[PDB]
């Protein structure tokens, strides 16, 4: 299952 | 900052004339991701070619499998042409039934 | 036996051509099963293995949305990285992400991954504790501090321990017919004339799965590599893999050379000669 990053670096 | 691609041209199954096989060109270990890959039949670009989804290894270097259905003969020369920013000119790797 | 779920995500800026390319691919062990491609006719999370065509719209709809979210944030990251490094807005750069989990034979988390790269070099990586970060440079130090303060590690860890492991078990059930297999390599040594002093011995390994394999040449029980040519493991195209290693050896003494093959499917390792 794909999981996202919450914000930019 | 840049990695040169490793090129391998080979068949899915061992090649014997008259039997339909698959011609593969595996390019790996390259960076950046932009790359030209063609399969050649007698120097002529093959149209009906498929390729894998862009992916990469542990060192972040990319790899791609290009493949086409074919039936090898004793006189048909096959090769893979790869161009990349790390290459001063396109590299043509001939298909060898033994290496 | 152990198993892994892995995603490999790539974003490539291309100013003057348009929006950044964005592609994600998922793997179970050495088997791809999904993909998202921004350059496709209809960009969406779609199956890349026959045993995934089972899952309904609620899977692909939710997966497509998550991918498009990351696509937007990968765009920002690319822009932010360009700012961090004071690079030209006109140049093309790459931003990569790999994540997923390793589970043991007992169906529990063995290792979780969440690491990032800029232009093919390490940027920041979630450590093995899933609490701390390793930054590759001072730019990534800025990122690390922001992600430390934001509490990102606990958020990723929550995925790695729960969602990642559970869905991996689901995939291993969906593709139980093919994923749980272990094809031992069929190996042999080929003779190829070289000079009039020496000859080339190419040790082959064919049709093995998984892709992890060990090929070495040893002369008279010792070991040889510094002269040996070793190509990287390649996909046959049928779900199996190939690899070879060659050595240049003088005429007549070919049988003093042994090729040695180590692999999961080989209880006893293989020792081969021409």
């Amino acid at each position: 299952y794909y999981s996202i990053i919450p914000h930019s670096i | 900052i840049q990695r040169t691609p490793k090129i391998q041209v080979y068949s899915r199954h061992p090649a014997e004339n008259g039997k339909s096989n698959f011609l593969n060109c595996y390019v790996s270990g390259f960076h950046p991701s932009d790359i030209e890959v063609d399969l050649l039949k007698n120097g002529e670009r093959i149209e009906k070619v498929e390729h894998s989804d862009l992916s990469f290894s542990k060192d972040w270097s990319f790899y791609l499998l290009y493949y086409t259905e074919f039936t090898p003969t004793e006189k048909d020369e096959y090769a893979c042409r790869v161009n990349h920013v790390t290459l001063s000119q396109p590299k043509i790797v001939k298909w060898d039934r033994d290496m | 036996g152990p198993h892994s779920l892995r995603y490999f995500v790539t974003a490539v800026s291309r100013p003057g051509l348009g929006e950044p390319r964005f592609i994600a691919v998922g793997y179970v062990d050495d088997t791809q099963f999904v993909r998202f491609d921004s350059d496709a006719d209809n960009p969406r999370f779609e199956p890349r293995a026959p045993w995934m065509e089972q899952e309904g719209p609620e899977y692909w709809e939710e997966q497509t949305q998550r991918a498009k979210s990351d696509e937007q944030w990968f765009r920002v990251s690319l822009r932010t990285a360009q700012r961090y490094y004071n690079q030209s807005k006109g140049g093309s750069h790459t931003f990569q992400r790999m994540f997923g989990c390793d589970v043991g034979s007992d169906w529990r988390l063995l290792r979780g991954y969440h690491q990032f790269a800029y232009d093919g070099r390490d940027y920041i990586a979630l450590n093995e504790d899933l609490k701390t970060w390793t930054a590759a440079d001072t730019a990534a130090l800025i990122t690390r501090r922001k992600w430390e303060q934001a509490g990102d590690a606990e958020y990723y860890r929550a995925y790695l321990e729960g969602e990642c492991v559970e869905w991996l078990r689901r995939y291993l059930e969906l593709g139980n017919e093919t994923l749980l297999r272990t094809d031992s390599p069929k190996a042999h040594v080929t003779y190829h004339p070289r000079s009039q002093v020496d000859v080339t011995l190419r040790c082959w390994a064919l049709g093995f799965y998984p892709a992890d394999i060990t090929l070495t040449w040893q002369l008279n029980g010792e070991d040889l590599t510094q002269d040996m040519e070793l190509v990287e493991t390649r996909p046959a195209g049928d779900g199996t893999f190939q690899k070879w290693a060659a050595v240049v050896v003088p005429l007549g003494k070919e049988q003093n050379y042994t090729c040695h093959v180590h692999h999961k499917g080989l209880p006893e390792p293989l020792t081969l000669r021409w």
